[PDB]
């Protein structure tokens, strides 16, 4: 993710990969929406189930 | 010897000083009085002390609680008709204090 | 009207006339630095035009307001809506009077002020002429390829 003037860039590739974990094979990201927000952003929190 | 004065003149008699060769540290400004109205129109009141002016003119009076916000640029009343008329292109500061 | 945008940003806002000068890319000036910024690469229009029917009565009208206490300068197309009381030699002063100064000042409009003073309504457009799906055009055919 970032927020270079507003326009919110969200890009993923998803993988089962090795199942290792962060893994070493190289890995290109296919962005998936891009949405003007424009607002200001400093900090940062994840949802869980 | 602007703001340590004794007998700030009346409004009808503006006492006009003129300033210059000088440094003009404002902290000596605002240390001497606690001000109400610091408003300024030209200028930005933190950013004085970058600035390098021409001349600097201290127009000094006494005046009334609401004729301190009738001294502006652009104003009317008893006091900016007939004692003292602030121009509408002001660049500068008014303190009261 | 023959462009193809891939967004339009719009902000609008009213203010003086000495204002109107003032905003531009990259100026000087309490509102340029503290209250709005346009960014120095800017790629589209501002608009103004006189509004004293709207921003004016008898009596007077002081809705309308305008930042000259900052902390700092403003980024491009960043808002800084808040109340705090700008801090002056060494206190830490929360209120109103003496070296305790108010950040935000009022913007008080009325009938009978000079044009540089008068309420200019300003609207600006910001375009993007960028390489990605536009969304905005103007009239257009559509002969087959
Ligand atoms: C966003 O908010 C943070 C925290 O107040 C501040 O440090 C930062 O300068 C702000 N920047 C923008 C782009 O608004
Ligand atoms: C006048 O000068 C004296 C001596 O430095 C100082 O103590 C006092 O605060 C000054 N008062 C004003 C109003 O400038
Ligand atoms: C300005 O003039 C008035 C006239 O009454 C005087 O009292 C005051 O001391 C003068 N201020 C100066 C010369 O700084």
């Amino acid at each position: 993710f970032k927020n270079i003037d507003g326009y919110f860039k969200i890009y993923s590739k998803h993988t089962p990969i090795i199942g290792r974990d962060f893994p070493q094979g190289f890995s290109a990201l296919e962005p998936l929406v891009d949405l003007p927000i424009g607002i200001n952003i400093t900090r940062f929190q994840t949802l869980l189930a | 010897e602007v703001f340590n004065a004794t007998r700030f003149a009346s409004v009808y008699a503006w006492n006009r000083t003129r300033i210059s060769n000088c440094v003009a540290d404002y902290s000596v400004l605002y240390n001497f009085a606690p001000f109400f109205a610091f408003k300024c129109y030209g200028v930005s009141p933190t950013k004085l002390n970058d600035l390098c002016f021409t001349n600097v003119y201290a127009d000094s009076f006494v005046i009334k609680g609401n004729e301190v916000s009738q001294i502006a640029p652009g104003q009317t009343g008893n006091i900016a008709d007939y004692n003292y008329k602030l121009p509408d292109d002001f660049t500068g500061c008014v303190i009261a204090w | 009207n023959d462009l193809c945008f891939t967004n339009v940003y719009a902000d609008s806002f009213v203010i003086k006339g000495n204002e109107v000068s003032q905003i531009a890319p990259g100026q000087t000036g309490n509102i340029a630095d503290y209250n709005y910024k346009l960014p120095d690469d800017f790629t589209g229009c501002v608009i103004a035009w006189n509004s004293n029917k709207l921003d004016s009565k008898h009596s007077g009208n002081y809705d309308y307001w305008y930042r000259l206490f900052r902390k700092s300068k403003l980024k491009p197309f960043e808002r800084d809506i808040s109340t705090e009381i700008y801090q002056a030699g060494n206190k830490p002063c929360k209120g109103k009077g003496p070296n305790c100064y108010f950040p935000l000042q009022s913007y008080g409009f009325r009938p009978t002020y000079g044009v540089g003073h008068q309420p200019y309504r300003v609207v600006v457009l910001s375009f993007e002429l960028l390489h990605a799906p536009a969304t905005v055009c103007g009239p257009k055919k559509s002969t087959n390829l």
